[PDB]
RNA sequence: CGACUCUUAGCGGUGGAUCACUCGGCUCGUGCGUCGAUGAAGAACGCAGCUAGCUGCGAGAAUUAAUGUGAAUUGCAGGACACAUUGAUCAUCGACACUUCGAACGCACUUGCGGCCCCGGGUUCCUCCCGGGGCUACGCCUGUCUGAGCGUCGCU
RNA sequence: CCCCCGGAGCCCCGCGGACGCUACGCCGCGACGAGUAGGAGGGCCGCUGCGGUGAGCCUUGAAGCCUAGGGCGCGGGCCCGGGUGGAGCCGCCGCAGGUGCAGAUCUUGGUGGUAGUAGCAAAUAUUCAAACGAGAACUUUGAAGGCCGAAGUGGAGAAGGG
RNA sequence: GCGAAAGACUAAUCGAACCAUCUAGUAGCUGGUUCCCUCCGAAGUUUCCCUCAGGAUAGCUGGCGCUCUCGCACACGCAGU
RNA sequence: UACCCACCCGACCCGUCUUGAAACACGGACCAAGGAGUCUAACACGUGCGCGAGUCGGGGGCUCGCACGAAAGCCGCCGUGGCGCAAUGAAGGUGAAGGCCGGCGCGCUCGCCGGCCGAGGUGGGAUCCCGAGGCCUCUCCAGUCCGCCGAGGGCGCACCACCGGCCCGUCUCGCCCGCCGCGCCGGGGAGGUGGAGCACGAGCGCACGUGUUAGGACCCGAAAGAUGGUGAACUAUGCCUGGG
RNA sequence: CGCGACCUCAGAUCAGACGUGGCGACCCGCUGAAUUUAAGCAUAUUAGUCAGCGGAGGAGAAGAAACUAACCAGGAUUCCCUCAGUAACGGCGAGUGAACAGGGAAGAGCCCAGCGCCGAAUCCCCGCCCCGCGGCGGGGCGCGGGACAUGUGGCGUACGGAAGACCCGCUCCCCGGCGCCGCUCGUGGGGGGCCCAAGUCCUUCUGAUCGAGGCCCAGCCCGUGGACGGUGUGAGGCCGGUAGCGGCCCCCGGCGCGCCGGGCCCGGGUCUUCCCGGAGUCGGGUUGCUUGGGAAUGCAGCCCAAAGCGGGUGGUAAACUCCAUCUAAGGCUAAAUACCGGCACGAGACCGAUAGUCAACAAGUACCGUAAGGGAAAGUUGAAAAGAACUUUGAAGAGAGAGUUCAAGAGGGCGUGAAACCGUUAAGAGGUAAACGGGUGGGGUCCGCGCAGUCCGCCCGGAGGAUUCAACCCGGCGGCGGGUCCGGCCGUGUCGGCGGCCCGGCGGAUCUUUCCCGCGCGGGGGACCGUCCCCCGACCGGCGACCGGCCGCCGCCGGGCGCAUUUCCA
């Protein structure tokens, strides 16, 4: 509040009665008389620089930087050393970039999504999900964030129509359609490669959301993937190629031990 | 106290802004105010251009914006009796009404009249009643639309 | 997860709910189950508890199997007394032990013309809603 | 081994830190946008079987009828009730009620003085006297009544 | 002929490479190391909260607190042992702060030394016996001595108090 | 305001009351300014200023770099000489 | 190592302003909790990231009752607009090209017509390219493969130093003009000089740091000033009415 | 010296109405500082801000050009982005500081006076009846009043209008009721009431669990419900709830047909005849405040004080001079817009009892001040009071036993219970105040040990004892790698197909209007180029992108191998 510890009228009688010289409350016969007030040290008073409300609270990205930054989120999601190295228990789903029939949007009782994340052997996320609920560690219990989890496998679909009314109460998973992407959900706390489950008219889509490399977008207005840095992003194999290895200085390896000088 | 090599800097912090900061978090929620009343005001007149009436073609004044085209505040009096609509009727069937608009050329009054010519060609008017009289067009261009136009009516491409 | 706005579901404001809440609605909320046999019977999982229904203990110290009668309801205590729960105090004058009645089951409603319509509008509208999604 | 003193530890006080809670705030949104001479906001004084304070109420005073609700209320009494009953209690609230001040309004602020009408006792309007009810503030509008003017005239 | 390392048998091996290789890791040489005001870097230094994550911990005892208990770090601090305590809590990767106190005649609360000390010294005065009582220098009654001495320490009022 | 006058008195306040606000008034001036380790490390001088308890600019300091050199048998450059 | 005790040596109480503090300088009895460089805006440079002569971002719009959403996504909106892509003058205004060759005006360091090249040159220039010659290889010689050294020679980025050149302002001086008009019309030249200029670019947006400001502004601190109010129950007088 | 009109003006406790006060976040008139900044200060600045005062509303104000502009021109107001910290102001310093255009939200326009026309065509209040009555009205009837000729009503208002002539085309809306039909978006409008899934299943902890394993798919069941709260811990299933075009009952809102009562003869275009605008205002002089507005933006006071092809504006005074552009002096108006007050809600990277509002509690309370005003402290027993009966000592406060409790080492200011400080027990010390740094020594409390700590781990040799293999082949499985790129799939660079090209599209100020559709333009086709896709063939990167055979090796399983082997143990 404009008015913590500043509704108060004291004055500071100073200098010479022995005191403090910090503004006192006036008058009375209570014990808030000739106390101190307006003060960030003094018991009422208010804090230093009261917290205002026009912080700026918001921030920004430029747009293609928010777009670049669900390919990297995307192409993670692929390469199971990424995604397992989320915790994201992999390890009997058949492939990684999961593929399902577009069935699955039009489920309309969570038995059967509890069903087809069986067949899938994706139970095991949601098994650890599950898992993982306990109560928060600090005073957040007592505002309304009481519980946590970990994070499921997310469900991608082109069209709602019914699906996320059947993936609704299995914890953990959240539901993202393809042309609304969310980087805060495929990449949770900003670290990479969420599993994702998509489903088959979705995966299709994905090239036209947001382009090949040699096409345009033809959803966006003007877009096309981020180029690379470097091709062969491995550099085992061009260490050992007969080109570099023949024009190398051989190596040296003798460590030389100083020599005590007798 | 300056040092070296800035600006002069003259910010307007000496009134006193800090009691009238107008911050804005209703922004978001004023974004939902509004498309609740676009689109309430689109079911309540139901077939009608959503956009309004029909604005008309007009060019902009100082030279910077020659070349461009504007919508207009409303089709001036000058061009309504050469298309041949009272002007107290135009008000009633989507057709903005300016009478205010001092017409110095040819040019851009054709170019004006043939949107008020054009609409009326493309134009469905629910009769009076049910079981209605002339001008009213017929059951089979009356079935075939409930079409709100999303967007302004013929929109003026520069 | 809850979706209605104009629902609250924050932790202080309905636990202000509760304290504060007036003798007409505990009722509703001093509801305990019925029993299995009963439960077959009418088709109504639960009932607000009354006075003198019998009640048998299911959790707690002296959980037991023996068929009390409630005797009356501490609706200010937000918890009922029951026949034979209770225990001896210094002077040996005994007092009786409250108990919530969601720790306790109802074995034989005590039948009225208020309590018979509460019984089948319950029923007629579990069997709505099955009907329903059928 | 004297006592005192000091350091440390075991326990015991003194004190209320830390920690864990939280029917409270703060902030930001949303809907609404609701006073009063038919007497407001505010203030006073009363009102519970045992009740000081908070709260709730207004001599019909910890509420009235009504409608939902449907067996309590509770600190202790005490109770009606028939819990097959407006039916205990709570919620709603739309019927009725609204002590004294207060723009406050018969004049004044002592709580004092009046006037004008009516209806009881008194009277047999006999005037008090006693009791009870209705009026009696300022400003202003429209109309109404009674007027004033060597103002303008008209008729005489 | 003078041959093949799936075998020369290896102090050189170019055919395959460490335990070592978190490649912002590991290793070998040298040189050098004062410090206020100040700057910079590093802090698996610490505090609260969020997005992740730890198939984390927890009524077979969490936080806090207490410890002549065993130790680690140059240090910020940290880990363990026991104890009491009775419900929650921390590790790592990122984000956010009202984030670290010896001091400001700092604020609030608490507590000492001073100290069982200064003090309980303005208007001459008390004593005996009894009663009551668990208990009497101090109450009450009786007796004795006394003072105020009617411009009163007496008898009634105003304002104020309630 | 009131003063037979002392700047007296005006509710323990008077060379100019008390109360709340403008108000977190201004301060070139006192006081304080919270964890470790590692590396570098000053000034009190210059000109101008209603300047002399302060600033401005010079220096002195640190950080960030870059351009190259060649101890990789094969160096130009600088210097409190 | 930490508890108590003993000894030998060392050793003044911290914070602070200060040329100088153990100071006969000031703050500090003790212990707990609280307690001081913050946010916003505006610049500046450094750094990270996206895109790149462009690049946004806001406000709007299109998509929700948000659970997570007052998020995310999308829009010839995306350029209306800002910043950049161009300067220079007070202003009317003008506005970044030169070189070369041939031909034609008398090549007159002047004016015009056809062709070629296109951002000039010098000196350093990281530096790549070419490389004479070496240096072996078990023989004499032959000879193709592989590198090491490599005198000498070439292109030469970035940048620095310099000379040129062009744009605009101003001056000087001087020539020829074009002619929808008439020249108190407009247009070109040579030489100097003013410019935050061009001389084949580097910006935009988003982060973070440091610094400087405007903000209460690192925290605490005046003597004052102003606007409205409440007091004569004390006391200062005057009055009214009583008492001595 | 009368009576009667009217004009002025009084009095009524006359009939009927209405105004005051409160709130005050946002809003509208006025008033209006000084701290401060400028390193002094007086102009400036703070600032048309605080205080003062008046007045409202659910929004207010503003608003239909006496505008902007200089353009090939725009078109009420308000708000947002922008203009732009720019034009201008300023001891040209500190500092101040707009607009126009452009984009967008929203979008709505209208009345008078006058001039005229109309027999005042008008309005108010009475009195009787018809309907209606908890926003007092409609219908009719009355020599029942009165206002009005010093001016009410209809047309009409500058965008032109009226009146005429003839040109054309044919006529439902409004209101008072009376009903009735569709409950009418959060996906049934507003509000209320009542309602709708699934374990208290096994075992086990515990004072009590909502915990730990288990239970026909992370176990059983439900899942359009796994939010939250309650419950003797940590609960989707126990309870309330939650989800759900879930159900049911009232009420209210709002819209849709019928009946009735009344109102209403309401058009459109052409030619002519007239008809016109708001005065002590504009404008000028001047003085004062104001803006940024400058030889004067706006506002005022005083003085002067108009015009009718006039007047204002056209951002340096002035004359002359042309152009442009509006129409002042009268009035009404929804929408976007604002809300630190109020009612009712929702949420949070917020605070968590010295924090967060002064106030988590009997808080604007206790208490102080004559008064204006000032203004606190103070949350937690347990789960349930089960709040200590009884015995005993004491005048009693307090104790000792007992009891309750999971715990009273939770006892009514009672969770946890720190430090200072104090009490006592233990141990050690003690003439240079204590404390301290380095170095050891002595004693302690514990801690590690040992009742040898001789620490282990290979390999080997020897002596004991025991089970089955390794080595080898044979059957099967599964890999690895390899190449013949062998066969096929895959993709890179190239070439060919001009084959997708129209059975590939998108883009392009490329091109054609020979086209088509719509009104030179727009839309659509057809031509063109750039780009992206099919057929096949060739070369090459043969690429971790595979599949099949062949091979080589490995491993496991199963067989065969019975013991100079191969393992175990001591
Ligand atoms: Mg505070
Ligand atoms: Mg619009
Ligand atoms: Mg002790
Ligand atoms: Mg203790
Ligand atoms: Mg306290
Ligand atoms: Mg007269
Ligand atoms: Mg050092
Ligand atoms: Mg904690
Ligand atoms: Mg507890
Ligand atoms: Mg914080
Ligand atoms: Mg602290
Ligand atoms: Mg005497
Ligand atoms: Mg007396
Ligand atoms: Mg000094
Ligand atoms: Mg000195
Ligand atoms: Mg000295
Ligand atoms: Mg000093
Ligand atoms: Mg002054
Ligand atoms: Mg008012
Ligand atoms: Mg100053
Ligand atoms: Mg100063
Ligand atoms: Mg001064
Ligand atoms: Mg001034
Ligand atoms: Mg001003
Ligand atoms: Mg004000
Ligand atoms: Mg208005
Ligand atoms: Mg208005
Ligand atoms: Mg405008
Ligand atoms: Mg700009
Ligand atoms: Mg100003
Ligand atoms: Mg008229
Ligand atoms: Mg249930
Ligand atoms: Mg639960
Ligand atoms: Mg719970
Ligand atoms: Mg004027
Ligand atoms: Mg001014
Ligand atoms: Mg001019
Ligand atoms: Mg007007
Ligand atoms: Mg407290
Ligand atoms: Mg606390
Ligand atoms: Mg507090
Ligand atoms: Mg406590
Ligand atoms: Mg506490
Ligand atoms: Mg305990
Ligand atoms: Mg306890
Ligand atoms: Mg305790
Ligand atoms: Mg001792």
């Amino acid at each position: 509040s404009e008015l913590a510890g500043h509704q108060t009228s004291a004055e500071s009688w100073g200098t010479g009665r022995a005191v403090a010289r910090i503004p006192r409350v006036r008058g009375g016969g209570t014990h808030r008389s000739g106390q101190g007030a307006f003060g960030n040290m003094c018991r009422g008073g208010r804090m230093f620089a009261p917290t205002k409300t026009w912080r700026r609270w918001h921030r920004r990205v430029n747009t293609t930087q928010k777009r670049y930054a669900i390919c990297s989120a995307l192409a993670a999601s692929a390469l199971p050393a990424l995604v397992m190295s989320k915790g994201h228990r992999i390890e009997e789903v058949p492939e990684l970039p999961l593929v399902v029939e577009d069935k699955v949007e039009s489920y309309k009782k969570t038995k059967e999504a509890v069903l087809l994340l069986k067949k899938l052997k994706a139970w095991n996320d949601i098994k650890k999900v599950y898992a993982s609920q306990r109560m928060r560690a600090g005073k957040g219990k007592m505002r309304n964030r009481r519980r946590i989890q970990r994070r499921g496998p997310c469900i991608i679909y082109n069209e709602d129509n019914g699906i996320i009314k059947a993936f609704r109460n299995i914890p953990g998973i959240t539901l993202l359609n393809v042309s609304k992407l969310n980087i805060l959900k495929l990449a949770p706390g900003g670290h990479v490669g969420r599993f994702c489950i998509w489903t088959e008219s979705a995966f299709r889509k994905l090239d036209e959301l947001y382009g090949t490399w040699r096409k345009a977008a033809t959803l966006k207005s003007n877009y096309n993937l981020p180029m690379h840095k470097m091709l062969n992003t491995d550099l085992s194999r061009i260490l050992k190629s007969p080109e570099i290895q023949r024009a190398l200085r051989a190596p040296r390896k003798k460590i030389h031990r100083r020599v005590l000088k007798k | 106290a300056p040092s070296r090599n800035g600006m002069i800097l003259k910010p307007h912090f000496h009134k006193d802004w800090q009691r009238r900061v107008a911050t804005w978090f209703n922004q978001p929620a004023r974004k939902i105010r509004r498309r609740k009343a676009r689109q309430a005001k689109a079911r309540r007149i139901a077939p009608r251009p959503a956009s309004g009436p029909l604005r008309p073609v007009v060019r902009c004044p100082t030279v910077r914006y020659h070349t461009k085209v504007r919508a207009g505040r409303g089709f001036s009096l000058e061009e309504l009796r050469v298309a041949g609509i009272h002007k107290k009727v135009a008000r009633t069937i989507g057709i903005s009404v300016d009478p205010r608009r001092r017409n110095k050329c040819t040019e851009s009054l054709q170019a004006n009249v043939q949107r008020l010519k054009e609409y009326r060609s493309k134009l469905i008017l629910f009769p009076r009643k049910p079981s209605a009289p002339k001008k009213g067009d017929s059951s089979a261009e009356e079935l075939k639309l409930a079409t709100q136009l999303t967007g302004p009516v013929m929109p003026i491409r520069n | 997860m809850k979706f209605n706005p104009f629902v609250t579901s924050d932790r202080s404001k309905n636990r202000k709910r509760h304290f504060n809440a007036p003798s007409h609605i505990r009722r509703k909320i001093m509801s305990s189950p019925l029993s299995k046999e009963l439960r077959q019977k009418y088709n109504v999982r639960s009932m607000p508890i009354r006075k003198d229904d019998e009640v048998q203990v299911v959790r707690g110290h002296y959980k037991g199997q023996q068929i009390g009668k409630v005797v009356q309801v501490y609706r200010k205590k937000y918890v009922i007394y029951i026949e034979r729960v209770q225990r001896e105090k210094a002077n040996g004058t005994t007092v009786h032990v409250g108990i919530h009645p969601s720790k306790v089951v109802i074995t034989r409603l005590k039948l009225d013309k208020d309590r018979k319509k509460i019984l089948e509008r319950k029923a007629k509208s579990r069997q709505v809603g099955k009907e329903k999604g059928k």
